[PDB]
């Protein structure tokens, strides 16, 4: 039980055979190469380990998830956004976004940053940037999986920065066929946004269905999503 | 977004 | 009409307000931050100033342009290239290419400009084409990609016909995958000897906001070899 | 390639 991955193959074990506690511990080792990383997201697996430990692969149950249209937005956030001081762009500065996420509280090691940077160069990881004038003040990134978006992490340096990043994204996302946003595990910030839990086999089905789905061919080209007043 | 907890 | 910039806004005035003479002078000040640069390039604007002067932004009319297919290749050059002593690569050494161009001494590419564009290169928008003779970099070019449009910044040659090879091979690689246009900003002796032609600013901008939402293969700008004898 | 003039 709990398989040790081999650098030879890009294969993974059945998510269902994952540990129950720690929730979803399914394997360790291997590497963070595009093929394997990418293979993992297809199967609904994801890496998550601290500096010093070997690569830990997970596939929890339940699974945290966020329905784009269920994104809760308080009344004051709407007021704030109606006169937003922020500008939002897509794939303008993936590097800066991930480095910003990798600077808060730490589990985003130099290696993890390098790995997701490659999926960006190959066109699988994307970022949404939140700008306050000429300063990056927030954003988020993830790995697109068809009509499903696997949220990796966000960061904020200015009030409501990350919220406008996600609010705007959801609009753009939904508008073009976006279907769901994977959150992996539920936590305090993610929960206050409308994220919820559903069985691993429920999430896994969506994966198979949505991973085949397709958004506009140019949906991820870098551009501006929202301009301030 | 796991990296938030 | 000549707008003065500040850090407060990454916004630019409309290109149609540019001065007639000097051709296209639009604004000054600001900075060469990633956000401001990507903002200017998606609006058909670009920085061009001599060492010591403040940042100058332009959007000339007519606009210099080069249709990839229309690239003029002399009979002697083709003979040369059919047995090219050069190997060409993509994004292998952006740092060196911009250095070669800046040092070429023919030197409006100050360190500030090198750092700013190198930064764009790191964020996935500034790309370079390297020309190798054995193990040594003998030429190349670099520009900012705008979807199916490529804004040329400058090229440099240290050995006969390195520039043309770079450009030649790029154009082939470029049109074979959907690339539609090449911006040269301003026509000049060298640029014109290649096929660069002028077109009204109004058309350039139509072409611009048209090709900026298009895309090349997902692995198009991945560092790689483009031509090997 | 404006930098050539």
């Amino acid at each position: 039980r709990l398989v040790q991955l081999s650098r030879h193959s890009i294969a993974f074990p059945s998510p269902e055979g994952a540990l129950r506690e720690p929730n979803g511990l399914l394997a360790l080792g291997g590497d963070l190469s595009p093929a394997r990383l990418l293979m993992a997201y297809q199967r609904g697996i994801f890496p998550w380990f601290s500096p010093g430990d070997p690569i830990l692969w997970w596939s929890p149950d339940p699974r945290a998830v966020l329905w784009p249209e269920s994104l809760h937005i308080s009344r004051s956030m709407k007021r704030f956004h109606k006169r937003s001081p922020y500008r939002v762009t897509m794939n303008y500065a993936f590097g800066q976004v991930i480095e910003g996420c990798a600077s808060d509280r730490t589990w985003i090691t130099r290696g993890v940053v390098e790995a997701y940077h490659r999926l960006h160069e190959l066109g699988h990881a994307h970022s949404i940037e939140v700008w306050r004038e000429d300063e990056l003040v927030g954003g988020m990134y993830g790995v697109a999986q068809g009509t499903l978006f696997c949220g990796e992490s966000m960061f904020s340096r200015m009030e409501n920065a990350s919220k406008t990043a996600l609010l705007v994204f959801c609009e753009e996302f939904i508008g073009h066929g976006g279907k769901l946003i994977d959150c992996q595990v539920l936590n305090d910030h993610t929960a206050s946004l409308g994220a919820c839990e559903i069985p691993r086999r429920d999430y896994l089905n969506y994966l198979n269905q949505m991973r085949l789905g397709r958004l506009p061919n140019n949906f991820w080209v870098p551009r501006c999503l929202f301009s301030p007043q | 977004f796991r990296y938030l907890g």
